[PDB]
């Protein structure tokens, strides 16, 4: 139909679940703290 | 079925597609039997019209599936011209700079005459103004091995 | 949960008379069934109380 | 290239002469006599086996046994490849009326509405083939695969694929070409006999054609009539939409047709309807003609699809 | 054993059924395969290491 | 009866589900007890259908948790010893007895723990050109495009209609078919546009009877004659024949 | 220029420095490496452990090309280990379960206990159960369960009854010293089966089903029709080649997010039809073209032809619009799932399409690189391995539905593909191809048996057509003829003659009709009969001179005359009345060309039937499908038949034996190749040219054909067969038994090759005696297998492309 | 603007008789589930 | 569920992230 | 005494992937039911054939049944009743670890050490 | 049970007619008494 999708263009077709481009290759190359524990 | 057939293909030249389908909803749930060619005729003109490129290639392959009923000559004629208005409809000026896109919605074309030649109507059973841009495709985007 | 459990989901086609009937009949188990606590679920800066 | 010493060599030799003629050779003519005797027989696989071994180009008659032999098993795959190997790729020699009226026999026994029309499709041509190969067909075998399309589908209810056909027999005015070959081959009578001819209204209705048509007028305008109204019947009834067909007035029953359903001529259809695979219907079973001409008439004409239209169900608008 | 290769018609049984040379017929027909007769039965080897 | 024999949609609920690709292999059968009288039976998931609440998000079937908005909306703060406040007491317990008061704990360890949002993170020139997750409609906007140190990680649409537009279509590349396969002319179709066998002798029928033909057309019996084995000649070694050890 | 891209934006690095700190600056005597970082090097590994390159999932470096150092394809953006594991991934596991062996066989003891043979078929070596539990639960003694030693039993028992302590398994003993081990292992209680597990199987187990599992590697129905996953109509799988995995790691993913958005907006077109269309489908919304599809069977399940209506089409259509919308829909959901967050393309569970991983083409070469030409030794030593690799990925769009449009869309990433990267489209889609009747027939077996003798070599294409067999479509009226004769000669039912000739009401003579496919008793072109050719009467009523009489009299071109005719073409001189009698049938008759033969049913059906051993006429007419009446009718009224050996079978059969084998190429279309070796051997007279010496047994290891094999059989003694055989003649030729009573039926000894019947032959020998005492050679030269040898050798093993070596062609 | 086509099962679905869908009910070919449904039971509605 | 969609998401300009 | 083109269909309708049982009419489900209501007054077991709660009870065999709650189908206003006069009679009838270590097993150690209390105090 | 087998067994003719229709599934379909349709699976590759 359309050569450029409607998935793409379409609000009504824009995700709920779009999680972003910079969100998640930051959230991800963190690494928390390795001493949770006083001991450990 | 002239009147319902006519309720759509006045709605279709009215541009008032989202009434259109809405009628033709009402003839495939109930009188399907009844349904002709010519009210999808009234179909493929008004997205034309409204420039739903989409829902007149939805409706053709719709048809290519349904070979029944039977496309008729002017049914070719008018989803052709879509594509080829359509390929004519220019993008914008952020997408303008490496070319004129929709130039490419004229690739289908060739396959338009494979589901026609499957579906038993002869493209020689054209306009030929029409033919004019549609050999201009065939030399254009289309190549034998 | 109990909605799809029993199969008192909403319809797209139904009339009002289905709707306040599945309604006062889910109210019937809803407020006679027991409210499942393990689903508690604390969230961001939610206090659990 | 890819395709080197094949192309060029079959290209360096092999070529239309300026008399405008297809190359047909001498050495090629003995191995065509094989192919058209052996197809013509019907051994289809042995003629095929032989074209295996046309090196020039063979006349158009070899592609016309090759595809004739088709006919009775109905091998509309070998037959629609018989007809591309020349079509356009042997200087269009299989482009010609016979052929392709073969093709479509094999196409109807095939029984293929696709095919039908692929078929109609190459005689319709376009451009290039009717003018710059100038591989045209002669109009009257244009019109003889024209009404075979028209009966193939008429008589497989085709009705909006045969009307189809029917619009480029009117864009063309050969709805006359049947009477105009009976009256055509008259005048070759009156000239072989010496005689000068004429031509004008009075030798179209001399000639049988009319002449027998114009008597089945009645019991076809009948039939129509009473189709029609039992059909609103079994479907309101009080009315029918059909005008007075004057009854036992036996003249006017033609031109009410033609006032009752003038998207068409009736003229036409009952002179097609008439013969029903070589036979003649209106000597022999002229209640299958009538019934027949009635279903083409009832087809070609888009008026009596109104006429004969259902009782649907009214939708009420609408409003949030 | 030194054994004649030996095969009864599908007709002195006294039950017919389809023999296997005969199915071996069929199917050297069918896929055109060369059935080579001096192939000696002692020589049924299979590669191992395959 | 041939492996199943399966029926109409009836509601249900799931008891028992693996999500391991080991515990559940291929097809993940759907340990289930439906709604009628809660018969338990593995059905795998092909017959199954989840109330789909969105038509986008992996997991469509649980709702969307609002939650509490900050006016302090970059002002939160985050202990890190225990990002998912793990250290909290829910319950008084009975070891709370014996504290020791707030005496001497001078420094209590998750106040200076916790740091503000912003901080975990860092918006590095990894960030600055960072490459997007989804195929960009245009980039055309792109003044960072290649001096500043971007590269798209997915062709945007407009360049792919480019491609695909600026060059045809093979005509061999939509495979039509109605009429079915010509058994006898296809094959034997014109000799230029012949399917030429490719690979084996054994699939060159045609060609060989035909070489076998030529080759008899030329090849006369007064050239084929003199032609000699190697034993018609070696008959005259006046040893022609010694068995071999 | 071409030399103008080779430009540049700064000014250079100005070389306006000192040596940096440390730099190995030469010294007098300093052996320098200029490469090793003075400070980190030498900077103690007691403090900094011997990373050289983050600690960080592996498969974010690549190894460099030309730089023997590792590199990361995102430039130096890294994410840790934990990024590549679940939330709190002990050991950072996919599963917190288990190891990678440990997954892998929980996951296999799994399938077998879910395995279903019904369900393993049309699937490829996945449907192949677990090797190891297949066969255990195959063996034979493992059926058995042995049980406790009873030993074991008072053993136990004197602990528990009277040492009054139970006895635990070992996952109950507590092994632990301080924390309490409870709970205690679930599987504190599982039972023993030496039929599941240990393993213990058997060797032909073993082999025939690793073997079978090899071989059934390709036969893979990649569209079923299951539901949901499993379930396609057309499989494209797109391998995209790459130099570098790097490369066509992102490059799958690149496509395989444009072929989701593609894949999700035509399978939603095709979902939006799909509904509109089962949306009102009732009795009046239905196509004469579909009835008279649906109801095209001369007979169905009743026992009657079936009439389907518009309705019990309805429903038939409105099912598989069902399946072909579950199907859709299962599709669209795999292709909304996969977020920036968590997608996984490699697993298709989860996504439409998923990125099959493809093992790279990897070329390992060996090679010099010295170039010394006095020393062998000095270019081994300096032998350096470099490979050429080429990195695949598979995505697999299985659509339950071939849309031709997507396809066009597919094809064209054949151009917006990246760099160094190209695409190969496998396409499996479903097709339909007809079986018919008239051309290809389930006939009975011939009368004349196809022996081994039609299949030796180049028999493929002389002594065989390229079926299916040409039968003659068109039949001749004879003179005398009725309506239902034909039919009875023809094999097919009046109507049915009736509908394939509808241009006809009544049958005149000499006419021709259309013969329907239906039709049991068509003649194959060009019959097997020599065609006559008798000069008793010509137009001078004496003899016939010329040689264009034949010509036309034939109706032939005058080259399938003198084709065909070798003996009388010199023989004639174009008079024939000089014909010399050393070619007798040549002059009085002249032989017919094959083109002009013609057939009829005493050539091409058989009028004779051979009689079982068992046969009674009601058995006869049972298989020759005819009436027993017309049977004793046309066998001069005959009662028993084990009193015959053959039985007439009148022409009334409808599946009548055919006389020769319809395929069979006839003995003239080669003739009519050897016309010049025919024409010059019936001219020199050529009776024979022996091929070997007539001594040629005398000597056996002399003359071996190219086609002679080993081992070479013995000639064979009288009756050596067997002992009872064996003492009946050769011991006590008076002995009782005249050999081991031997079933009727077939003994195929040679198994599982079959043989040549007529042919005395061995079989595979047992004692590992006659090996090494027979005459058979070892393989001396050069060692060749016929595809092979197209690459010459191991080391120079050639190929045309870079494809993978565990390619799956379609 | 149109909507994302919704992935509900507009043909597993339990919808509420219409009179013009009882107009018809004698004649569409369903499911047991749909003449056996707890919710609008369709059966009960063929069989008064 | 975006809340007022047909105003925001659909109808305002900027994704409402965009103020103008 | 059943042509074998109608078991040669049943094996073409088996022999499938996955079967589907098709749509129906109301007269042809009707029909069936009724069908298996005659049939099922046959094939029960006699603790099914008579009362039971569903139309493949007493047929079906290898069924995982869930029925557990027997108690829980009571009212709760009067199982509240139950233990209150069960428990205490419990408490002041025998001095153990017998329910002390069944609280601790099933971790109610508050009330269990505490049980202990009473246990001491019987 | 008869009832069943006429609901459910879909004769080859009216399978591929339901395939081809509305799957686009590709070549002939045939009517007469001969033609056997049969839903063969064809593999090939495309390399560009």
């Amino acid at each position: 139909a359309t050569n450029i999708p409607r998935s793409a263009w379409d609000p009504a077709h824009f995700n709920t679940n779009w999680s972003d481009s910079y969100s998640t290759e930051i959230a991800a190359r963190r690494h928390w703290p390795a001493k949770k524990w006083s001991i450990g | 079925i002239s009147t319902y057939e006519l309720v759509m293909l006045a709605l279709s030249l009215q541009g008032n597609m989202k009434e259109a389908e809405s009628v033709f909803s009402f003839l495939r749930r109930h009188h399907n039997e009844h349904v002709t060619i010519g009210s999808f005729n009234a179909l493929l003109l008004g997205h034309r019209e409204c420039r739903q490129f989409d829902r007149c290639d939805a409706i053709w392959q719709e048809l290519v599936d349904r070979r029944w009923p039977r496309a008729s000559t002017l049914t070719a004629e008018l989803y052709l011209r879509s594509i080829v208005d359509h390929s004519y409809t220019p993008t914008s000026g952020p997408l303008q700079r490496f070319g004129n896109i929709n130039v490419v919605e004229k690739k289908k074309i060739p396959l338009v005459l494979a589901q026609m030649d499957d579906l038993g109507i002869p493209r020689a059973h054209l306009s030929r103004p029409l033919m004019d841009e549609v050999e201009d495709a065939l030399r254009k985007f289309h190549i034998y091995k | 949960r109990i909605a799809l459990l029993h199969g008192l989901e909403p319809v797209a086609n139904e009339t009002a008379q289905e709707r306040d009937a599945r309604r006062e009949k889910l109210d019937e188990i809803c407020e006679r069934t027991p409210f499942d606590e393990r689903e508690l679920h604390t969230n961001d800066d939610e206090m659990q109380v | 290239g890819p395709f080197f010493q094949e192309d060029h060599y079959f290209r360096r030799s092999l070529r239309l002469n300026r008399d405008g003629t297809v190359p047909t050779a001498a050495h090629e003519a003995p191995l065509m006599r094989k192919i058209v005797r052996l197809a013509q027989r019907g051994h289809l696989k042995a003629a095929c086996e032989e074209y295996r071994r046309v090196t020039t180009v063979p006349p158009v008659e070899v592609y016309r046994a090759l595809t004739a032999c088709c006919i009775p098993g109905g091998l509309i795959a070998d037959a629609v490849a018989i007809f591309e190997d020349g079509n356009s790729k042997l200087f269009y020699v299989a482009r010609d009326g016979e052929v392709l009226h073969n093709v479509m026999r094999c196409a109807i026994k095939a029984k293929n509405r696709v095919r039908v029309m692929w078929v109609y499709n190459v005689m319709r041509g376009r451009y290039y083939e009717n003018v710059i190969v100038r591989a045209e067909i002669d109009p009257i075998w244009r019109y003889r695969i024209a009404l075979l399309a028209l009966e193939y589908f008429l008589d497989h209810n085709c009705a909006e694929e045969a009307g189809t056909v029917y619009s480029y027999l009117v864009e063309e005015d050969l709805l006359q070409c049947d009477v105009h070959l009976r009256v055509g081959l008259h005048m070759r009578e009156a000239l072989s006999k010496g005689k000068s001819v004429g031509l004008s209204d009075e030798v179209l209705r001399a000639t049988s054609l009319v002449t027998d048509v114009a008597t089945v007028a009645p019991e076809v305008a009948r039939e129509l009539y009473q189709r029609h109204v039992e059909a609103l019947r079994e479907n309101w009834s009080a009315h029918g939409l059909l005008t007075a067909l004057d009854f036992t007035q036996k003249d006017d029953a033609l031109p009410w047709m033609q006032q009752n359903f003038g998207d068409v001529d009736v003229a036409s259809v009952l002179r097609w309807a008439r013969f029903y695979h070589s036979k003649d219907l209106m000597a022999k079973d002229r209640p299958r003609y009538l019934a027949r001409a009635v279903a083409w008439i009832e087809l070609l004409s888009k008026r009596s699809h109104m006429m004969e239209e259902a009782p649907l169900t009214y939708m009420r608008k609408s409003k949030p | 054993g030194v054994h004649r290769v030996g095969y009864t018609h599908p007709s002195t049984l006294p039950v017919p059924c389809a023999q296997r040379w005969d199915l071996r017929l069929a199917r050297a027909r069918i896929f055109q395969e060369y059935i080579e007769e001096k192939a000696p039965g002692a020589w049924q080897l299979e590669d191992e290491r395959s | 009866n041939g492996s199943r024999i399966v029926s109409s949609p009836q509601r249900a609920v799931i008891v028992a589900y693996d999500r391991q690709p080991f515990f559940n292999p291929e097809p993940r059968l759907v340990r289930v007890a439906f709604q009628s009288d809660g018969s338990v039976e593995e059905v795998p998931l092909a017959n199954i259908m989840i109330w789909q609440r969105r038509y986008h998000g992996p997991e469509r079937t649980v709702g969307d948790e609002s939650r509490r908005f900050s006016p302090a909306s970059l002002r939160r703060y985050i202990d890190v010893s225990d990002p998912f406040n793990e250290k909290k007491s829910k319950g008084e317990h009975f070891l709370d007895k014996y504290e020791a008061a707030r005496t001497s704990e001078v420094a209590a360890g998750k106040y200076r723990t916790t740091k503000q949002i912003t901080e975990i993170d860092q918006w590095t020139r990894f960030d600055v050109s960072r490459a997007d997750n989804f195929r960009p409609l245009s980039i055309s906007h792109r003044r960072d495009y290649i001096r500043l140190g971007y590269m798209h990680r997915y062709t945007p649409w407009e360049w792919i209609a480019v491609q695909e537009a600026d060059q045809p279509l093979i005509a061999e590349q939509i495979r039509q078919d109605n009429i079915g396969t010509s058994y006898f002319f296809s094959l034997n179709r014109y000799w230029r546009y012949k399917a030429r066998p490719h690979g084996y002798i054994r699939h060159f029928d045609n060609e060989v009877r035909d070489l076998f033909q030529f080759v008899d057309g030329v090849t006369p019996w007064k050239q084929a004659q003199k032609i000699r084995t190697y034993w018609e000649v070696r008959a005259h070694h006046p040893m022609p024949q010694f068995n071999r050890p | 220029y071409y030399w103008s891209r080779y430009r540049m934006p700064t000014q250079m690095p100005k070389f306006d420095g000192p040596a940096p700190i440390a730099a190995p600056q030469n010294m007098n005597s300093t052996k320098t490496n200029e490469f090793i970082d003075p400070i980190d090097d030498k900077f103690p590994l007691s403090i900094r452990g011997p990373l050289v390159r983050p600690d960080v999932p592996e498969d974010q470096y690549v190894d460099s090309w030309y730089v023997c150092t590792s590199m990361t394809h995102h430039l130096g953006d890294y994410r840790p280990w934990s990024a590549s594991a679940p939330p709190n991934a002990y050991r950072f596991r996919p599963y917190n379960e288990f190891d990678a062996k440990g997954r892998e066989y929980v996951e296999y003891m799994r399938q077998f206990a879910r395995y279903d043979p019904r369900k393993s078929q049309g699937k490829g070596q996945k449907g192949f159960p677990f090797r190891d539990a297949y066969l255990t639960k195959m063996n034979e003694a493992n059926r058995t369960t042995p049980p406790p030693t009873l030993e074991t039993i008072m053993d136990r028992a004197v602990r528990e009854k009277h040492q009054h302590a139970r006895v635990l398994s070992p996952m109950q003993v507590q092994r632990d010293v301080g924390r309490s081990e409870t709970p205690l292992p679930c599987a504190g209680n599982i039972p023993v089966d030496r039929s599941q597990f240990p393993f213990c199987w058997k060797t032909e187990d073993w082999y025939e089903y690793e073997v079978a599992k090899v071989r059934n590697k390709r036969f893979v129905f990649e569209n079923t029709e299951e539901d949901g996953i499993h379930g396609s109509e057309v499989t494209y799988k797109i391998v995209l080649e790459g130099f570098w995995d790097h490369h066509v790691m992102k490059l799958a993913e690149d496509v395989c997010m444009f072929l989701r958005d593609v894949g999700r907006q035509v399978t939603e077109e095709k979902l939006v039809a799909v509904r509109r269309v089962m949306e009102g489908l009732t009795g009046g919304a239905f196509d004469p073209e579909l009835i008279d599809f649906f109801n095209a069977a001369r007979a169905g399940p009743f026992g009657r032809p079936d009439e389907y209506d518009a309705e019990e089409v309805a429903n038939f259509v409105r099912a598989d619009l069902k399946r072909l919308e579950e199907q859709c829909l299962n599709v669209i959901n795999r292709c909304n799932v996969p977020v920036p967050g968590a997608t996984n393309i490699y697993d298709p569970q989860v996504s439409w399409p998923y990125v099959e991983k493809l093992e790279p083409w990897v070329r390992m070469a060996e090679f010099w690189t010295s170039s010394s030409d006095t020393s062998f030794t000095e270019l081994e030593m300096s032998t350096a391995h470099y490979e050429f690799r080429k990195y695949f990925r598979v995505i697999i769009c299985k659509l339950p539905f071939q849309s031709t449009e997507f396809e066009k869309r597919m094809y064209d990433i054949r151009h917006w593909l990246h760099r160094q990267t190209t695409c190969e489209f496998h396409t499996i889609y479903r097709k339909n191809v007809i079986h018919d009747g008239s051309v290809f027939p389930t006939e009975h077996d011939p009368a004349t048996p196809t022996t081994h003798d039609h299949h030796r070599m180049f028999s493929f294409a002389l002594d065989w057509q390229s079926a299916p067999v040409n039968r003659l479509s068109v039949a001749r009226v004879l003179e005398g003829d009725d309506w239902e004769r034909v039919a009875q000669r023809l094999g097919c039912s009046v109507d049915d003659l009736k509908e394939a000739n509808p241009a006809i009401e009544e049958l005149e003579a000499g006419a021709v009709l259309n013969v329907p496919g239906g039709a049991s008793r068509r003649l194959t072109s060009f019959g097997a009969a020599p065609r006559v050719l008798p000069l008793q009467n010509p137009n001078n009523g004496k003899r016939i001179r010329t040689w264009e009489d034949a010509a036309t009299v034939l109706d032939c071109t005058v080259e399938e005359l003198q084709q065909a005719n070798g003996h009388a073409a010199l023989t004639y001189k174009q008079t024939g009345e000089n014909g010399e009698g050393e070619f007798g049938p040549s002059v009085t008759e002249l032989n017919v060309p094959l083109s002009c033969w013609v057939s009829t049913a005493e050539t091409e059906f058989s009028p004779v039937e051979l009689v079982f051993a068992g046969d009674t006429f009601a058995t006869i007419a049972q298989r020759l499908r005819c009436s027993e009446e017309a049977l004793k009718k046309a066998n001069d009224g005959q009662s028993d038949l084990s009193h015959a050996r053959f039985v007439r079978v009148p022409a009334e059969a409808k599946a009548p034996r055919r006389l020769l084998e319809p395929q069979l190429r006839s003995q003239a279309a080669t003739d009519v190749l050897m016309t010049r070796t025919i024409a010059e051997e019936a001219a020199y007279g050529i009776k024979n040219i022996p091929d070997l010496p007539s001594n040629a047994s005398k000597f056996p290891h002399e003359y071996h054909t190219p086609t002679s094999r080993f081992p070479t059989t013995p000639k064979e003694k009288e009756s050596e067969s067997d002992w009872m055989a064996y003492t009946a003649r050769y011991l006590d030729k008076q002995f009782t038994h005249p050999t081991e009573p031997t079933p009727i039926y077939n003994v195929n000894k040679l198994w599982p090759m079959q043989q040549v019947p007529g042919k005395i032959d061995q079989t595979p020998f047992e004692e590992d005696q006659t090996w090494l005492l027979n005459p058979i050679p070892v393989q001396q030269l050069e060692q060749h297998h016929p595809e092979k040898d197209l690459q010459d050798l191991p080391f120079v093993n050639h190929e045309q492309f870079p494809r993978s070596l565990e390619w799956t062609a379609p | 603007s149109r909507e994302p086509e919704s992935s509900v099962s507009q043909a597993h679905i339990t919808v509420a008789p219409t009179v013009d869908e009882c107009s018809t009910l004698d004649r569409r070919w369903e499911s047991m589930q749909y003449w056996f449904n707890d919710q609008h039971p369709r059966l009960v509605i063929y069989l008064r | 569920q975006l809340q007022s969609r047909e105003r925001l998401i659909l109808g305002t300009h900027g994704a409402g992230v965009v103020q103008h | 005494g059943t042509p074998d083109t109608i078991r040669f269909a049943w094996e073409s309708i088996l022999q499938e992937d996955v079967v589907r049982v098709p749509d129906v009419t109301a007269p042809v489900a009707l029909f069936l039911t009724l069908v298996c209501i005659h049939e099922g007054n046959r094939l029960a077991s006699v603790e099914w054939r008579e009362s039971s709660s569903s139309l493949d009870e007493g047929i079906c065999s290898s069924d995982n049944t869930q029925q557990r709650p027997l108690l829980a189908l009571l009212n709760p206003v009067v199982k509240r009743r139950f233990v209150t006069k069960m428990v205490e009679f419990l408490l002041r009838s025998h001095s153990s670890n017998e329910f002390s270590k069944l609280l601790r097993k099933h971790g109610l150690h508050d009330l269990s050490r505490d049980v202990a209390l009473c246990e001491a105090m019987n | 049970l008869f009832i069943f087998i006429r609901l459910s067994y879909v004769p080859q003719t009216g399978l591929a007619a339901m395939a081809q229709r509305f799957r686009r599934r590709i070549g002939p379909i045939g009517v007469e008494s001969f033609q056997f349709n049969i839903p063969t699976e064809v593999g090939f590759v495309e390399h560009y």
